[PDB]
DNA sequence: CATCCGTGAGTCCAGG
């Protein structure tokens, strides 16, 4: 739903309501209708009501970063000359309510209106086409609200005592029912740690085996469980059929449990559940008691303490240097060190100092928002600014804002303000731009073959090898493996397969994966399959979105494009290498690649870098010429310890990265490829929005990149 | 919108303009903080926008030098000495020098209290440096800041960003119906008001020989009298209220200088951006939520938050082709009903009230003899009346507007009145609007904390503090320790204490927190207003200090603690809340993005002349664009009927538009869209 | 495990006073005071102007000539007016006064059923050769009815429609002495406390404030 | 199982959807019989051989789009492509 | 006192003493 | 060459274009929008865009 | 225009909606109306219990299945309506192989078991079970650490006294739209009770007993009001 | 591997 204005709606609905005018005889004809709204008088606020009826209008907020910017909804008439929004397509919209205007658009014929209330509407978009997350979730008070109730407090009132003595056992219930009548007089806390029997609340996975020993639990069949009585007002929402957590409701713990519901239970129960996780939040957010006062935020008791040490450390270093022993690049660089370590001491004491009721520390802890990097420059201290260059300031600002900024503390630190508002002003710019290249490179990109049915796809590494054993988890797991749909069977060291062809993985079949031992899975994607014109639905995979397999027609191109467009504001490597990847420049870096593989010749010189390279099979060395400035490539060697920097003697594959930097992909092309090239991208493009903690499936990017290739140079006519 | 808005107009310092440089031409060096802005340039006031760091204001204490340079006054130090002898200095003089931080101790003769001090060198490096080699100090703390910068309480401890915003703000401020003087300022709410000029002040001093709401009289001592006209409801710029009233009653003996009557945002000569609320920082069953407001009923029962605007509206009778365009009260087709707020030439009468939609300046336009109608011909014939030829051009009142005819403006060639060539009678109109709060609109303080109402909650409904009173403001705990602006709470605190009022115990002597407080200070009354000057002001021992010192209410209890925060009663469900919420009183302002100005929409309308798509703007009355950006948003849901249907038949295709209209008000289907007379366009332009 | 009907004692203070409620239910208190709190802020009756007419003024935006306010801030002024009408229907005041001098809330002249309780209460300062000849509508009813709504009705273009708050009452409020001793001596004591106008009394107040809540109640207790 | 669907989200898309190839197809599905009741109720005024009307009882003033979604629920209505 | 200087509403001032030179 | 136009360097485009003498087939998404023609996408494609629907026979009038 | 009284059903449990409200009222009428069904009607149940086979409460008791804790819980929902104020006392005993009910439960005269088959123990074969009930008189929720001396300090055992006959009730209070004025409040109130009372009921006690509080104020002057 | 001309540099709103 969306609170439209009555006002608002009229002029929208305009020809829609004169017909009902003209309909009912309030006027006699079309003309008069119109003179009937325009005057505005009392009858067509009854009209305007009819008329509306579950007829679906359109709320887009710009900038459009993606398509979930525009959503469509259910007009609620409202008095007022504001629109309503729900607090959950904040998270889509980027929307917040410092002033924020949206538009609406009226969709007028029978399939735009069908379009609407099918492909667009809000409660049906509840999933990031980009990561397939949860952006219709509890967000600020919410989560806080939540993470409130589910908290287990030891010393509470109301907590289970064992019985001792000519007292029997304090806080058992009989039901949640009861537990209610308790803190309504006065005996037992919300966040109290008790003993309850349940009747409507399917209990865990290993307990329900323990106590019915998977009979089939039933709405009305007991059991005993150990929470606190919020814990059990939370379950009264996932609600029924799903196995009852006990845990606190942290934001990635919430985030989940959605994700798991988007899995499993159908769109319409996601949507109702988390309507109710929302009037929950807000209730309890209320009674949450998270305030902020001058007492609430609280300078460290070491704060003088600790400074002096590290001024003190500061002060032999400006010595040192006073002498001429240091060299000034050394000098600062030191500095620089000296004050950072001093914050980061700052924050420790804060954390340990602060209590887990202080609302400012409640509000970091819980993932509500906000960072303890931020709450360190409340009450901790600012520490070092940036200069105009970019380079950290050899002074610091010792002061906390709570304490006041000296004059000379303020304005530098302003200097670093405005011209990090004048960066965010011009990476959008940037942002914007690369965003409509990738939305022309790929708009002929769509789904219109249900199956490529080339066994061709690509390996995955599914997960490490540890070296005293077992096995660890690869960290790209979620980005490059979970939405694929295999290309490959997938078997064990037994001829066992565990996962077949042209099957989806979700997380059990990850899980059964991974148990098994296997640790590479070859995946189709759509690099690989070939079609004539766009992808096939096979290789794609599942829609993000949807959770299910990709529809025939989906536009995956432009949606890849908006993907990887949308939080590319985030960056600081940066946003330009990814411009200088899609647009494939020959890099900054140009760190060379090995043309054959074989034993390593170093033979540096101090006036410049010399790498040979001796054929391991037969053949002539190969030579090249580098700058002392990069250096070797700590790559991953034979002896699988990557941290062995390049030495004489050692074995390289074939396009193995020589030194640090960047390497020419139209070199890999001839090196080591098409298909090669193509992966080298993929994970270099990946790479940066890594480091500032973007996660984009590796889907999208693939489709940018296949739009690279489609072309061969004519040698011979 | 309010004078401290004009002054700082007055004020910046663009960079843009003919001679200067472009938007596109700036680079990152030319916006950021230089450290010669320091006491010439205020480093915190700058726009939002794309314009940032390309404007600017011109620091308090600056002055322009002869040769277009920006000097700055420094105290003069001889030897570790400081002088009263003021020297101004540009900027590359002062680097030639080196300057003492004006917070530094000074000996009550003048000399520095430690051999080395803080001091500003070239180049904004900073190092300590004996007192033997100090030359100058800064005049003030507050002397690199800004007209606007420096009414920002506890400005040092808001981070630059939202300070920013909280300059630039308040020039967004508007005149309230009567505006109330903040409980806490800086001190430069004074002299802001005075040196603003939309206030009236005495040029020589006297006797009130006569007041009046119109005027005032002062009988000068040399026996001469200057009478001050006051300005009376007039419409700003930016159709805001600037009216003047009266602050001297008659017979009162004033001084040369002094305020004797406020203008808009002015309360006895000082700066009333906004007023007094009673605030609680806690969320509120989510309609705070994302940095929205909630208001007591009692802002809009008591017009607390409730301003006047003045909208003025034209037409003019030129002469045409086919005679001349005549205003008269005779207009085709119309009852003596819409006509009855008229008078005998045509216009609206003073002091009627006007909906959007009726009629203000009855004019009708003689129009072309083209053959009428065959089939209005005979319709002529049955119901027998014969078609005027005049067409009705009447000025009626623009969508949205509305309020009370509060002034007539005629201008007649016939009265001699010159006009421009081709005019005749030209008429205007000016509405009055009496706008209280409503949802939508947007609410600020002094820190960057902006926002939009939510939610207005009947009285009751507010939390209330134990003696019954119902909070004013409900602002969301979550969107403050963001910010970094925590001024927002100081302000709160001190806010309170100069509400309740305060007295440090003197018994045992003065406390050790209270020990540098000024005397004036230790004692202080109910509603009573203090000074927190930027780089100066209350400390954070004080304002703790001073939380206990807070003096009962009326039945004799105190009402908040030593923290600051006070127990509040839900006036929902009556039961207390469960922890202490932080209350206190804190300035809030206005700001002019009011929903009945913001709000638009449109079903058909005006069309363009040359790609006939819809034209642009609420002042257009034309439609939203649905951008490239959107198109894309539109093809990644596949939604291509949609999509069309918005590029085509409610767009610029000529013919679909106007059978898309037909097709609704008959009730049958929507039709097939035809072709983009855009793209029409465009294989001509080829061609 | 105790039984005792509920009493109603009072502690008075002219123009604000206490009423004490014991023994209720335990929890209870609270929830039940607020109930009153919110019947009488909202939904008390009791009379105030609606609209104003003044010679030589069309609207609300002018001066009158010789006097130290505009119609404006003397419609502001007129806001705390304090009136106590009997006429269900409405009644018309009047206030004329001239020459120097000060006007107040004294010289007007209330009709026949009409008390003013504030005569102190400044309304303008008449400076020489100062006229000012008002009338004012006064009406009954409750809670917060604003002006907006006068004017549409058929209002001739004299008249000046003004916001009216009805109700008579100021500031409500209660606490609670809860005997939470482990026994079956638990129970809740509710001390109200009401402050009015001096437009009614505290009491009648809660009077009324009691024949509204009862007439609300009893449908609770009739048959399906 | 799960709370009652109200307003528009009447009927359960998820129910839909699986009488459905997928998203994009059940929009067209339901908009081209959503006209032929339009088409109905107007024709019906002047014209007989109208497109049949509507499957189910039409709540009081139902939108013809809610009409012809209801019925591809009560799987009345059959899907070529 | 903060500015004594025009005949203007007395504003208490926290402070250490500000007498340069007015605005 | 609609595409390429609409995008960037539209006089190198144009100029370039009108010499090959390219013809241009509008089967796309940026060509489709232009012209106002249903694109090429989601419930765009004929697979979705003719269809035909009928009530079952078992369903008959009261 | 009147408010209306309505109602959705179930056999134990049903929804009432109350409007329309005058605006701000929902709230007036809501939580006060909870916390009286909860506890402002009397109804009946356990003090304190005795068990012949216990000298401590860790120990289960001899022949029985459930812990001495799973057994108290099942007695706490025992649902009993009691004729005299006074402290009565009933005993259930029972011994083989089988099943112990609330049936099982030898009652007082004017004093009656309302749900006759609520499980309570499952005894096995040379099972011995005699117990002592103490059934009193009361409103809403009372602790079980102030009923720690109700007994024979031969094995007394205080209980959880759940004397209220309501269960459960929670309150939402939605806007209906009355002529133009879209402000009023609409009452919607889930009221769950014992097996003793049906809701229909416990609402008019309810309602009865709220009229009687207002009667105060109301006797002063009974001034103005209109319905 | 470094120069000279030509082409790019987020969206929506607003106003004068
Ligand atoms: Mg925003
Ligand atoms: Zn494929």
């Amino acid at each position: 739903q969306c609170g439209l204005p009555k006002l608002m709606a009229l002029e929208l609905f305009k020809p829609f309501v004169m017909k009902r005018l003209v309909d009912l005889n309030h006027a006699q004809n079309i003309k008069s209708a119109k003179r009937m709204v325009e005057r505005q008088r009392p009858q067509v606020w009854d009209v305007l009501e009819e008329v509306i009826a579950e007829h679906p209008v359109l709320l887009n907020r710009a900038p459009t970063l993606h398509r979930l910017g525009i959503q469509a909804f259910e007009p609620m008439l409202v008095e007022g000359k504001a629109i309503q929004l729900h607090p959950l397509v904040c998270e889509a919209f980027n929307a917040d309510f410092d002033g924020d205007q949206m538009a609406v658009h009226l969709p007028l014929s029978a399939e735009a209106q069908a379009e609407a209330r099918i492909l667009m509407l809000s409660s049906n978009n509840i999933l990031s086409p980009a990561s397939g997350r949860p952006l219709a979730m509890p967000r600020l008070d919410m989560v806080t609200g939540l993470y409130y109730l589910t908290t287990e407090v030891p010393g509470d009132t109301g907590e289970y005592q064992p019985a001792s003595g000519d007292h029997p056992e304090t806080g058992v219930y009989s039901s949640p029912a009861e537990a209610i009548m308790a803190a309504d007089r006065g005996v037992l806390s919300v966040r109290a740690k008790i003993k309850v029997r349940l009747t409507q609340l399917r209990p865990p996975v290993e307990i329900e085996a323990e106590l019915f020993g998977h009979s089939g639990w039933q709405p009305g069949d007991a059991w005993m469980a150990e929470t606190t009585l919020g814990r059990v007002m939370f379950n009264e929402l996932l609600p029924l059929g799903y196995p009852f957590v006990n845990k606190q409701m942290h934001k990635k713990v919430q985030a989940a449990i959605i994700n798991d519901l988007a899995e499993r239970y159908p769109m319409i129960v996601v949507a109702q559940t988390v309507d109710k996780l929302k009037d929950a939040g807000f209730y309890w957010a209320t009674r949450s008691g998270v305030t902020v006062s001058m007492a609430d935020v609280l300078v460290p008791p070491r704060k003088k303490e600790i400074l002096d040490h590290y001024e003190e450390r500061a002060d032999k270093v400006e010595k040192q240097f006073q002498r001429g022993a240091l060299n000034h690049d050394e000098r600062n660089e030191a500095l620089v060190e000296i004050w950072k370590e001093a914050t980061d001491e700052v924050g420790q004491a804060l954390r340990e100092h602060y209590p887990d009721d202080n609302p400012i520390i409640t509000i970091v802890d819980s993932g509500a928002t906000g960072n303890f990097t931020q709450t360190r420059t409340l009450a901790g201290m600012k520490g070092l600014v940036t200069n105009p260059k970019g380079e950290f300031i050899p002074r610091p600002v010792k002061s906390s804002f709570r304490e006041g900024l000296t004059v000379l503390e303020y304005f530098i630190n302003t200097h670093g303000a405005r011209k990090g508002l004048a960066d965010t002003a011009l990476r959008t710019a940037d942002s914007g731009y690369l965003t409509r290249r990738l939305v022309d490179v790929s708009q002929d990109v769509i789904v219109r073959e249900h199956d490529c049915q080339t066994e061709r796809g690509i390996v995955v590494e599914l997960a490490e090898r540890a070296p005293d054993g077992t096995l660890i988890r690869d960290p790209y797991i979620e980005t490059s493996a979970y939405a694929r749909t295999l290309g490959t069977d997938a078997v064990d060291e037994a001829g066992n397969v565990i996962v077949e062809r042209g099957q989806d993985l979700g997380d059990p079949e990850i899980d059964a994966l991974l148990a098994a031992g296997i640790t590479q899975v070859k995946v189709r994607s759509v690099l690989t399959c070939a079609t004539s014109t766009g992808v096939c639905a096979t290789c794609y995979g599942r829609s993000m979105a949807t959770g299910k397999l990709v529809d025939i027609g989906e536009a995956v191109g432009i949606v890849a494009a908006q993907s990887i467009g949308e939080p590319g504001t985030q960056l600081t490597g940066g946003l330009p290498r990814v411009q200088e990847l899609f647009e494939a420049r020959v890099p900054r870096g140009k760190a060379p690649i090995a043309d054959v593989t074989g034993r390593v010749r170093l033979e540096d010189g101090e006036r410049f870098y010399k790498i040979t390279i001796v054929p391991d099979d037969g053949g002539e060395e190969v030579v090249y010429d580098k700058i002392s400035k990069r250096q070797r490539l700590r790559v991953f060697k034979h002896e699988d310890g990557s941290e062995r920097v390049l030495s004489d003697g050692d074995h390289v594959e074939v396009g193995q990265q020589l030194m640090e930097g960047s390497a020419d992909p139209h070199e890999v092309l001839r090196v080591q490829g098409p298909r090669e090239v193509q992966i080298h991208l993929v994970r270099e493009v990946q790479e940066v929005y890594r480091a500032q903690g973007v996660s984009i499936h590796d889907k999208h990017i693939e489709v940018i990149v296949r739009q690279m290739l489609r072309r061969v140079t004519i040698i011979d006519s | 919108n309010n004078p401290l808005s004009g002054l700082t107009h007055k004020r910046r310092l663009s960079a843009l303009g003919p001679g200067g440089l472009s938007r596109e031409r700036a680079g990152l060096e030319v916006r950021d903080v230089h450290p010669s802005h320091y006491g010439r340039m205020c480093p915190i006031e700058t726009p939002e926008g794309p314009n940032i760091g390309l404007i600017g204001s011109l620091s308090v204490y600056a002055r322009v030098n002869p040769f277009g340079f920006i000097e700055t006054p420094y105290r003069k130090v001889v030897d570790g000495v400081v002088s009263d002898e003021i020297v101004y200095l540009t900027a590359d003089e002062e680097d030639r020098h080196v300057v003492a931080q004006a917070n530094s101790p000074i000996d009550a003769d003048g000399r520095f209290v430690e051999p080395r001090v803080l001091v500003r060198r070239k180049a904004g490096e900073v190092e300590y440096v004996p007192s033997s080699e100090v030359d100058y100090m800064d005049v003030s703390p507050r002397q690199m800041v800004s007209v606007a910068t420096a009414m920002i309480p506890f400005l040092e401890h808001d981070d630059a960003n939202r300070a920013l915003m909280g300059a630039n703000m308040q020039r967004q401020a508007v005149p309230l119906v009567r505006s109330e003087a903040p409980l806490v300022g800086t001190g430069m709410e004074l002299r802001a008001a005075i040196d603003a000029g939309d206030v009236v002040v005495a040029e020589e001093s006297g006797v009130i020989e006569e007041v009046s709401a119109d005027y005032i009289t002062v009988m000068h001592d040399n026996g001469t009298r200057r009478t001050y006209r006051m300005r009376k409801f007039a419409r700003s710029n930016h159709g805001t209220c600037a009216n003047q009233c009266p602050i001297v009653d008659a017979g009162d003996r004033v001084e040369a200088g002094q305020v004797i009557a406020d203008g808009p945002c002015t309360d006895d000569g000082e700066m009333a951006l906004g007023k007094n609320l009673l605030v609680a920082i806690m969320p509120w069953e989510g309609h705070n939520y994302e940095d929205a407001i909630i208001l007591s009923n009692r802002l809009v029962e008591e017009d607390v938050l409730t301003s006047i605007h003045i909208e003025e509206h034209e037409i003019d009778a030129r002469d045409t082709k086919l005679g001349a365009e005549e205003i008269t009260r005779d207009i085709p087709n119309i009852s003596d009903e819409v006509l009855a707020d008229l008078d005998e030439r045509g216009i609206v009468r003073i002091g009627a009230e006007v909906r959007d939609g009726d009629i203000l300046v009855g004019k009708v336009t003689p129009k072309g003899e083209t053959e009428l109608t065959p089939e209005e011909r005979l319709l002529r014939a049955i119901f027998g009346e014969k078609a005027r030829e005049v067409r009705d051009t009447s000025l009626k009142v623009p969508h949205g507007e509305s309020g009370k005819v509060i002034g007539i403006r005629v201008f007649s060639r016939e009265d001699e009145d010159e006009l421009p060539a081709g005019v005749n009678e030209l008429v205007r109109v000016y509405v009055a609007q009496k706008r209280k709060i409503s949802d939508g609109d947007k609410l600020a303080g002094r820190h960057g904390n902006k926002g939009v109402i939510g939610k207005i909650l009947p009285v009751e409904d507010m939390p209330f503090l134990a003696d019954g009173t119902p909070v004013d403001i409900i602002l969301n705990t979550h969107g403050v320790p963001r910010r970094m602006n925590i001024g927002q709470i100081l302000e709160t605190h001190l806010g309170w204490c100069a509400h309740s009022g305060w007295k440090v115990d003197a018994a045992k002597g003065v406390p050790d927190w209270a020990a540098r407080l000024p005397d004036e200070l230790l004692e202080a009354q109910p509603n009573a207003i203090v000074s927190t000057p930027v780089f100066d002001g209350a400390q954070e021992a004080e304002l703790q200090g001073l939380l206990s010192c807070t003096l009962p209410n009326r039945d004799g209890d105190v009402l908040v603690d030593a923290d600051g925060k006070a127990m509040l009663f839900d006036g929902r469900s009556g039961e207390p809340f469960p922890y202490p919420v932080t209350v206190g009183y804190m300035y809030i302002m206005k700001l002019h993005h009011l929903v009945d100005d913001k709000i638009h929409a449109r079903s058909t309308g005006p069309y363009s002349m040359i790609t006939q798509q819809p034209l642009g703007g609420k002042a257009q009355f034309g439609g939203q664009r649905f951008g490239e950006m959107e198109c894309w948003a539109m093809q990644a849901y596949g939604a291509a009927y949609t999509l069309q249907e918005l590029l085509t038949i409610k767009s610029d295709d000529t013919v679909g538009r106007v059978k898309v209209y037909e097709a609704i008000v008959k009730g049958e289907n929507i039709p097939e869209p035809g072709i983009p007379e855009s793209f029409k366009v465009l294989l001509k332009e080829l061609q | 495990i105790s039984q005792r009907p509920t009493l109603s004692e009072d502690v008075l203070t002219d123009n604000r006073s206490q009423f004490v409620i014991e023994p209720l239910e335990p929890g209870f208190g609270y929830t039940l005071g607020n109930s009153l709190r919110r019947t009488l802020l909202s939904s008390i009756p009791g009379a105030a102007v609606t609209s104003i007419r003044i010679d030589g003024v069309l609207h609300e935006f002018t001066t009158v000539p010789g006097v130290k306010e505009d119609v404006t801030e003397i419609i502001l002024n007129l806001k705390s007016l304090v009136v106590s009408s009997e006429e269900d229907e409405p009644v018309t005041m009047y206030l004329r006064k001239q020459g120097p001098g000060e006007v107040t809330a004294g010289d007007i002249v209330p009709p026949a059923g009409v008390t003013v309780h504030n005569p102190g209460m400044h309304i303008a300062t008449l400076n020489d050769k100062g006229k000012l000849e008002v009338e004012l509508v006064v009406e009954r009813g409750r809670g917060y009815v604003p002006a907006v709504q006068n004017r549409a009705s058929g209002a001739e273009i004299g008249r000046i429609p003004v916001d009216s708050i009805y109700s008579p009452v100021l500031k409500v409020t209660y606490k609670v002495d809860a005997t939470r001793v482990e026994q079956r001596t638990d129970f809740d004591k509710l001390i109200l406390d009401v402050e009015t106008k001096n437009s009614i009394s505290p009491r009648d107040a809660l009077a009324s404030a009691g024949k509204t809540l009862v007439e609300l109640f009893g449908l609770a207790r009739e048959l399906n | 199982g799960y709370d009652t669907p109200l307003g528009i989200t009447n009927p359960p898309i998820d129910e839909l959807l699986d009488r459905v190839s997928s998203k994009y197809a059940l929009v067209i599905y339901a908009a081209k019989r959503a006209r032929q009741i339009n088409d109905y109720y107007n024709q019906l005024g002047e014209g007989i051989l109208e497109y049949v009307g509507p499957l189910v009882e039409p709540g009081l003033q139902e939108k013809p789009l809610s009409i012809a979604l209801r019925e591809i629920h009560a799987d009345l209505l059959e899907h070529t492509e | 006192s903060n500015n004594s200087v025009p005949g203007a509403p007395n504003r208490v001032s926290f402070a250490k003493l500000r007498e340069p030179l007015e605005v | 060459w609609l595409s390429a136009a609409s995008f960037q360097e539209t006089t190198r485009v144009l100029t370039d274009a009108a010499i090959n003498c390219r013809s241009d087939k509008l089967n796309g998404l940026k060509e489709n929008v232009i012209i106002g023609k249903l694109i090429p996408a989601g419930t765009g494609i004929n697979r979705y865009r003719n269809i035909a629907v009928q009530p079952t026979e078992e369903a008959r009038a009261a």
